């Protein structure tokens, strides 16, 4: 499969999420995603095939997770837009009132802004600290997806954040949304990772 | 809030 920063994936035949960032470890090809979506050695499956497992996690606490997946996926410097791309230049860190974007299978490519750093997040299977917030919607299924600035600049993904009757918040302002990511550095650093860029 | 997934 070529692993694209939003799409779909499953895990263990049940559960969706969407890919964050396609990632090197030496010659270990991966993708970085959010912890709460699987535990360690579950099975990441792409369009029914499998593509590879979970290597490591961290939830609640953290929210991250990297997948190894198997030599024969294609990994792309690239996050989904619709039918387009953004192209992956770098991790540099935004600052509180930055614009940002965010992909991911269930409501696509959302903008907005950074408003506050260091959140935490009291889900209900423990904290989660030092999330970043932005005001762009999101709903179920977009969790582990990239976000990103439109230069190129990848921030975090997707935790989580409150959801409406719905199933997202892109019903309510972005006033009212609180719309939680992981921040990528924490995550590339903790685990050896390079992300792919173009 | 709640985690997302989906």
């Amino acid at each position: 499969a070529n692993i694209v920063g939003g799409i779909e994936y499953s895990i263990n035949n049940a559960s969706l999420c969407s890919v964050g960032f396609s990632v090197t470890r030496g010659a270990t090809k991966g993708f970085v995603t959010a912890g709460h979506c699987g535990t360690v050695n579950a099975t990441a499956r792409i369009g029914g095939a499998v593509v590879g497992t979970f290597a490591a996690r961290v939830f609640p606490g953290n929210d991250r997770a990297w997948v190894s997946l198997t030599s024969a996926q294609t990994l792309l410097p690239r996050v989904a837009n619709g039918s387009s791309f953004v192209t992956v230049r770098g991790s540099t860190e935004a600052a509180v009132g930055a614009a940002v974007c965010r992909s991911g299978r269930t409501t696509g490519y959302q903008c907005g802004t950074i408003t506050a750093k260091n959140v935490t997040a009291n889900y209900a299977e423990g904290a989660v600290r030092g999330l970043t917030q932005g005001n762009a919607c999101m709903g179920r299924g977009d969790s582990g997806g990239s976000w990103i600035t439109s230069a190129g600049q990848a921030q975090g993904v997707m935790s989580g954040g409150n959801v409406q009757s719905n199933g997202n918040n892109c019903g309510i302002p972005a006033s009212q949304r609180s719309s939680l990511f992981e921040r990528l550095q924490p995550i590339l650093s903790q685990y050896g990772l390079s992300l792919v860029t173009g | 809030a709640a985690p997302x997934x989906a």
